[PDB]
């Protein structure tokens, strides 16, 4: 089997400075195939005078030879 | 009252042409180093800002476009077209509005054997707002514009140092766009305000100094530098009416200032990332700009 | 890495915990019956950033306020 490998899932870090909502703050990351392990992994989150978010989400496809797959996350916002 | 609120529209609208008009290097790409004279171009800018008494704004203008040319005996004369989308939106202390301005247009390209740099572009567009004001009572209204606006831009990039050079710069930009007539006699009363076509042009001497950086550790784009803005042509007038009597005004000149911009460096072809600068000058008339900073990166 | 597609696109939304009795003038929002539309040309591109996508369409249909933003624009 000849395969071509391609992009899969990339890196954001936004800092937005003004005058509404002053420096915000911004990053994460959303990939699966995650250093080629195979995994789904993504992280997010902004830092925001009045709305402040954060969500982190992992899922292993695989997780037993036959394909069974166990995936969680956690979120946390106020706005 | 109703009548000051025109000027700030028209001051308002000034920002907008004053951020709708933008660099030659930025939003028509570098007219030296640029190997591929068949190919596009483009530049996406987004900010805000306010002045006195209330009156904030926010908009974002992107244009793209193309050009087709090859070498000739000395000179990179290259054409092309463009076209650009903007919105923005403001509020006042009686009055607020969102508008839109998408235009579609010709430039073309000159690189001199002696190091010369010469930039022209020239676009119609049909910008249209709709905005509520219930100074003079007349209430809630949409109208479209066209602006057919053409501006060039030369300047001089001595080759100082391989990696720093001083360069002299001047761009101006002259349209048309007519005026607006209108009567708040749903109201009652007439107030009629009528505007013919005015033919405002306004152009920015500017000094400046950049550094050629390359080997993809830094690739950046350090260049500052010191600029003037005149308004050429302020043909904004404008003549009410009311019960009592008529009355008139136009716009006038400008010798506004400005400042310049950080880093806007990148790493490879994967990569991406640049820094802005907002000048708020809050001292001269509550002025003021708004900036961003984000970078990419991608596996 | 490119492709292009000429879309029709038909959509709507409603509620049941409505009443129409209690609201005589103001409008109801429990009809299967504004059914928006609209028509256009889609592009989406995987640049080496991302699956970038734009679009430009108009909503031949519309009912009550349905801002529309005319050409749309966004990763993923």
């Amino acid at each position: 089997y000849k395969v071509k490998e391609r992009n899969t899932g990339c890196f954001n870090f936004g800092i937005g400075y003004g005058t509404e909502s002053g420096v915000s703050f911004q990053a994460g990351v959303q990939q699966d195939n995650w250093l080629g392990t195979g995994y789904a992994v993504g992280i997010n989150g902004t830092k925001n005078d009045y709305q402040t978010y954060a969500e982190l989400s992992v899922t292993n496809p695989y997780f037993t030879v036959d394909g069974v797959s166990l995936g969680g996350r956690l979120f946390y916002n106020d706005f | 009252e109703a009548t000051r609120n025109a000027a700030a529209l028209f001051s308002v609208d000034y920002k907008a042409f004053l951020n709708e008009v933008n660099n030659l290097n930025k939003r028509m790409g570098d007219l030296r180093d640029i190997n591929g004279e068949a190919g596009a171009w483009a530049r996406i800018m987004s900010g805000t800002g306010s002045a006195s008494g209330g009156f904030s704004d926010n908009y974002t203008h992107v244009q793209v476009g193309v050009d087709k040319k090859h070498e000739l005996d000395g000179l990179d004369l290259f054409t092309g077209f463009t076209v650009t989308h903007t919105d923005s939106s403001a509020s006042a202390d009686v009055f607020s509005g969102k508008t839109k301005s998408v235009g579609a247009g010709l430039y073309a390209s000159a690189m001199f054997d002696s190091g010369a740099y010469i930039d022209l572009i020239g676009k119609y567009v049909h910008h249209d707002n709709e905005y509520t004001a219930t100074f003079a009572g007349l209430g809630t209204r949409d109208y479209s514009t066209h602006s057919w606006y053409a501006g060039a831009e030369a300047g001089y990039r001595y080759h100082v140092t391989e990696d720093a050079w001083i360069e002299p710069q001047a761009e101006l930009v002259y349209g048309s766009v007519s005026g607006k007539q209108f009567a708040w006699k749903d109201q009652g009363m007439h107030l009629s305000m009528k505007d013919k076509d005015y033919n405002p042009l306004i152009g920015r001497t500017g000094v400046d100094v950049g550094k050629s950086f390359s080997g993809k550790d830094w690739k950046v784009t350090a260049r500052a530098g010191l600029g003037y803005q005149f308004d050429l042509l302020a043909n904004g007038e404008t003549v009410l009416r009311d019960a009592s009597g008529e009355k008139r005004i136009k716009g006038e000149k400008d010798s506004r200032m400005l400042m310049s911009v950080g880093l806007n460096a990148e790493i490879r072809d994967n990569v991406r990332f640049g820094l802005e600068f907002e000048k708020s000058a809050f001292g001269k008339y509550n002025v003021d700009n708004a900036v961003n900073a984000n970078f990419r990166y991608c596996f | 890495s490119v492709r292009t597609s000429f879309f029709w696109d038909m959509g709507t939304v409603w509620d049941t915990n409505w009443d129409s009795s209690q609201y005589s003038g103001y409008p109801d929002y429990s009809d299967p019956s504004n059914i928006r539309m609209s028509a256009g040309i889609a592009l989406q591109w995987m640049s080496p950033l991302g699956p970038l996508v734009f679009s430009y369409a108009q909503p031949f249909k519309k009912y009550d306020g349905d801002k529309a933003e005319q050409f749309q624009f966004n990763i993923g």
